[PDB]
DNA sequence: TTTTTTTTTTTTTTTTTTTTTTTGA
């Protein structure tokens, strides 16, 4: 309870200074006007575009990875304005899953969906133009000018998107008596940013700078087209960006379209770009606008916090952190070797490496004998595509599977595309609906803890696990509250399916040896006595589209169960809530892998979450019309309904089985300015969560970790990432001493956080 | 397995006939 | 083979609706009783079954285990030229590695073989002629009927 | 003996509802 204490009362200051940040009125020919996003809609090329001013503000909140800096958005969510969004989409659940745990929260969505950003600017030439910056010292202007010409691509197509859409919305209401803040309510589906100047940003270092400035100018446009009454106030947008510094990058790639090869740099992180230049450390006043937030919690070490002290302030390296990191060293053949470590999830430094690893790891559990089991993931490319894409690389010449040598990581997410173990494309022309598909294999592990990598679309069939854990899911309801308080009767629809469908498992638990004849005797009779005041016998189910009827003949299903657990949890004892119960809406047989959910009738619809644990079980055919919402994506339509499409199976934390659908991801890259649908890919999307590359670990924390580094390519920014990915350092083993090999160190922002934490105006809080 | 009995085949041969093609 | 769905509203009990799944072969037994009465005993659990050398199929497809054999005959039982297969999955051809000896020659030495449970007999007459047609199936040619009469002794 | 070439994120619009089983040469 003295846990929260200091950020109680040191997040009041920070509270106490974004609201003067988002409360000042900015100078009446500072504010960017409609016409402006109207001529950078006419500019073709971003050269000609004016220099011009887009007026913002910061407040940086820094602090250690799981410093636990969530506080401090919990207490702003509540108390300011503010749209919170995430950098990415796990960052944004995190975040949702933190806020929701103490009030409520909007639906947190990416600041990407925030701007506008669609399908159609995933893959966008995002580096073309150059700039000679008239700079030196570099006036704000110019560092606007060249993250819009960075952003060319996207800026031009988000206001092009925006203007010609067209007026009504607040123009209308403004002029009530010529209640524009009752406005978003009456007028919906209107975009966020038109209701409130304060944006955080969780987790804002996995954004490169580019989109500093893209928020901020995004920010006008929606405030201009629409007239908001923040616009009318002369309001200016406040970034709130929190994240951690120096545990987190953000990298930009290029395809080159004649060498086919795929290049990423490294690239300066929003965090870096407020930091370390002196323009935007002035305009946005940094010292009297950052928050570091100092303590680790999760660890409960004492030499493992010095050596992330030392890490992170990039303190000298002396000769007792080697012996501290000594005694985590495990050879090579030790950490890779499958039969060590279980459960271990291990870092390795290349794509290549994880692809080696997972599949050594495959034939270990396949030869010694989970299940290594196959799976079809597919792709589909068309003649036209590969055609005109020849043509316009000024080499007509190439192969497809020379195609496939690189835009398979380019052709769906990158994560698990580059990070998986299967077999060889069979790049056949099925032309048929005028396209060439290929056919590869995905081999996974049975039953292990995988996680959702894209969007998908869970429908749960019922629930695999004990008497007691369905006793509990039906007493509090926490399963209908994960589907949102506006659908409740959905919810209670299903789980009212599923106890009418659930009572036959009683009468199996009926056969359980070392029962006297007469304790089964009184089980019997006591089921009886249950069915006087209530055997199944002949109860009708169902109800009509009425909220009474979920919260009657549910509220009798509910009580029916919750007692009937309790009744034979007091005549069994422990035995009857350890049992195993299953409740299924249709008759659910799963020899090995191959599962079968019969005839579904999409009881229950939902969506899986990336951030929910769930865990690999068996891919069952039975095609669903819910996952079979294909409408190029119809040619492929047809042959998803001509060759039978696998929904494969998971299981999340609670234990109840969902049926999900595939993932479909079209590549549209050129160098002609000419972004067409080349290639979708159906696959599944999933990640093992047992072996991964150090920079994507920066995104989420790992259990148990073993780090497998490469000689050479040491930086000390990837060891104190690696590192630190674990609360504990006893469930940490790696492959050399990263402190005692040579290690490229890179201490220039480090540096910066220390004269931060040496700045009076600078609010550090422990 | 979760088989539950509450939650059959057709015969292909003629039971009823309203309608046919009188030949004679 | 009846189809499970197609027998869902049947009600049977286990061991007749587990069998039959995603479709299953079922041994019906006609015939009279002493007083005269008509019965068809439908029996379960009969499924026809072939060899296949353990090193040659191991070569040939590197099958480095019996279930990577059922991956590559459902990867077959996929690019099927005519979708006749649909659905079918590594749990419908459950394998084993046993010890026969080919009855060819006196000089023949007993090899080791993986035995492959086919169900749906037709798959098997598919897995039988268009299965790695240079690896030599033994038994895909004896259906499910003699599977019952001979398995059982007597 | 030179000798390489490492890592990431974003891509929505909704919650139910018409079933089919000999093919080849």
């Amino acid at each position: 309870a003295f846990l929260n204490f200091t950020s109680m009362h040191g997040v009041q200051p920070i509270l106490k200074r974004i609201r003067e940040l988002s409360q000042q009125q900015l100078d009446g020919a500072q504010v960017p006007h409609l016409q402006w996003f109207r001529d950078v809609a006419a500019l073709e090329s971003p050269a000609g575009l004016p220099l011009r001013e887009f007026p913002f503000a910061v407040y940086l909140i820094t602090g250690n990875a799981g410093s636990g800096k969530s506080t401090c958005v919990q207490t702003i969510n509540e108390v300011l304005d503010c749209v919170v969004t995430g950098a990415t989409r796990i960052a944004a659940q995190n975040m949702y899953a933190k806020l929701s745990g103490a009030f409520l929260s909007r639906p947190i969505n990416t600041i990407f969906h925030e701007f506008g950003f669609r399908g159609n600017h995933v893959q966008a030439q995002l580096g073309q133009y150059p700039y000679t910056l008239t700079s030196n010292p570099a006036s704000l202007e110019d560092l606007q000018r060249r993250d819009l010409t960075y952003y060319w691509e996207v800026i031009l197509d988000l206001t092009k998107r925006a203007l010609a859409a067209s007026r009504n919305e607040f123009r209308a209401l403004a002029a009530l008596e010529r209640l524009t803040r009752l406005a978003p309510a009456t007028h919906g589906a209107l975009p966020a940013f038109t209701r409130s100047n304060v944006i955080v940003i969780d987790e804002a270092g996995l954004l490169g700078r580019h989109l500093l400035t893209a928020v901020v100018y995004c920010w006008w446009m929606i405030n201009a087209l629409y007239h908001t009454p923040q616009y009318a106030a002369r309001l200016r947008p406040v970034l709130v960006c929190v994240g951690s510094p120096t545990q987190t990058a953000s990298l930009e790639s290029t395809f080159e379209h004649q060498k086919l090869r795929c290049s990423v740099r490294q690239s300066e992180n929003v965090l870096t770009y407020l930091i370390c230049n002196r323009t935007l450390r002035e305009y946005a006043r940094l010292s009297y606008s950052w928050a570091i937030f100092i303590n680790n919690k999760r660890c409960v070490e004492h030499e493992f916090g010095n050596l992330m002290k030392v890490l992170e302030y990039g303190l000298p390296i002396t000769e007792e952190h080697m012996q501290f990191v000594d005694r985590f060293v495990v050879p090579e053949n030790y950490i890779t070797n499958p039969a060590n470590l279980p459960g271990w999830t291990r870092l390795f430094s290349s794509h290549k490496e994880v692809s080696a690893y997972m599949a050594k790891l495959h034939a270990y559990l396949k030869v010694t004998r989970f299940v290594v089991f196959t799976l079809p993931v597919l792709t589909f490319v068309s003649v036209k595509e590969f055609d005109e894409y020849r043509r316009l690389t000024h080499q007509p010449g190439l192969t497809i599977e020379k195609w496939l040598t690189a835009n398979a990581s380019r052709i769906t997410n990158y994560s698990q595309s580059q990070d998986q173990d299967a077999g060889h494309m069979r790049c056949e022309v099925h032309s048929k609906q005028q396209l060439v598909v290929a056919r590869n294999d995905v081999t996974y592990v049975l039953n292990s803890q995988i996680a959702v990598t894209a969007r998908l679309r869970k429908l749960v069939f019922g629930f695999s696990g004990t008497f007691r854990a369905f006793e509990a899911v039906l007493r509090d309801d926490s399963f209908v509250k994960t589907q949102g308080e506006t659908s409740v009767e959905f919810a209670y629809r299903f789980l009212s399916r599923l106890i009418f469908s659930g009572l036959i498992s009683f009468y199996n638990f009926l056969q359980r040896p070392g029962l006297d004849a007469t304790q089964r005797t009184l089980a019997y009779a006591r089921m009886g006595e249950l069915t006087a005041e209530i055997f199944y016998c002949h109860y009708t189910p169902g109800e009509p589209e009425t909220t009474a009827a979920v919260h009657t003949q549910f509220a009798l299903l509910k009580r029916a169960f919750l007692g009937r657990f309790r009744i034979l949890q007091e005549l069994f004892g422990e035995a009857f809530e350890v049992a195993p119960f299953s409740t299924y809406v249709d008759n659910v047989i799963f020899r090995g892998c191959e599962m079968l959910t019969g005839s579904p009738r999409g009881g229950l619809m939902s969506v899986a979450l990336q951030t929910d644990n769930y865990t690999l079980m068996g891919y069952t055919y039975a095609r669903v019309f819910a996952f079979a919402d294909e409408l190029a994506t119809a040619n492929v339509a047809e042959l998803l309904e001509e060759a039978p499409l696998p929904y494969v199976v998971l299981r999340d934390q609670h234990g109840f089985m969902s049926v999900v659908n595939t993932n479909i991801s079209e590549f549209v890259e050129s160098i002609d300015s000419t972004e067409l649908a080349m290639a979708i890919n159906a696959d599944y999307g999933i990640s093992s969560k047992l072996a991964m590359t150090i920079t994507r670990s920066q995104g989420l924390s790992l259990d148990k970790v073993a780090i497998c580094f490469t000689p050479g390519n040491l930086r000390l920014n990837s060891a104190y990432v690696a590192m630190s990915r674990t609360t504990s350092s006893e469930f940490l083993r790696m492959n050399l001493n990263p402190l005692r090999e040579r290690h490229e160190r890179d201490d220039v922002i480090s540096e910066h956080i220390l004269s931060a934490l040496r700045d009076p105006n600078v609010v550090i809080v422990y | 397995n979760f088989y539950n009995p509450y939650l059959t085949q057709r015969h292909t041969y003629y039971s009823e006939c309203d309608e046919f093609r009188f030949i004679a | 083979v009846e189809h499970a769905y197609g027998m869902r509203a049947a009600q049977f009990h286990a061991r007749f609706m587990d069998a039959i799944t995603p479709t299953g072969t079922v041994i019906t037994l006609l015939g009279l009783t002493p007083e005269g009465h008509r019965v068809a005993v439908h029996v379960y659990g009969t499924r026809q079954y072939f060899y296949m050398n353990k090193e040659e199929v191991d070569r040939h497809l590197q099958c480095r285990a019996p279930r990577d054999l059922c991956e590559r005959m459902a990867a077959a039982l996929r690019e099927s030229p005519g979708a006749s297969f649909r659905g079918i999955s590594a749990d419908h051809f459950e394998a084993e590695v046993v010890e026969r000896t080919d009855v060819y020659y006196y000089e023949t030495r007993p090899a080791l073989f993986y035995r492959v449970y086919v169900r749906s007999g037709r798959v098997l007459s598919y897995l039988c002629d268009n299965f790695c047609p240079a690896i030599k199936k033994y038994e895909g040619g004896v259906d499910a009927t003699t599977r019952f009469i001979l398995d059982n002794p007597g």
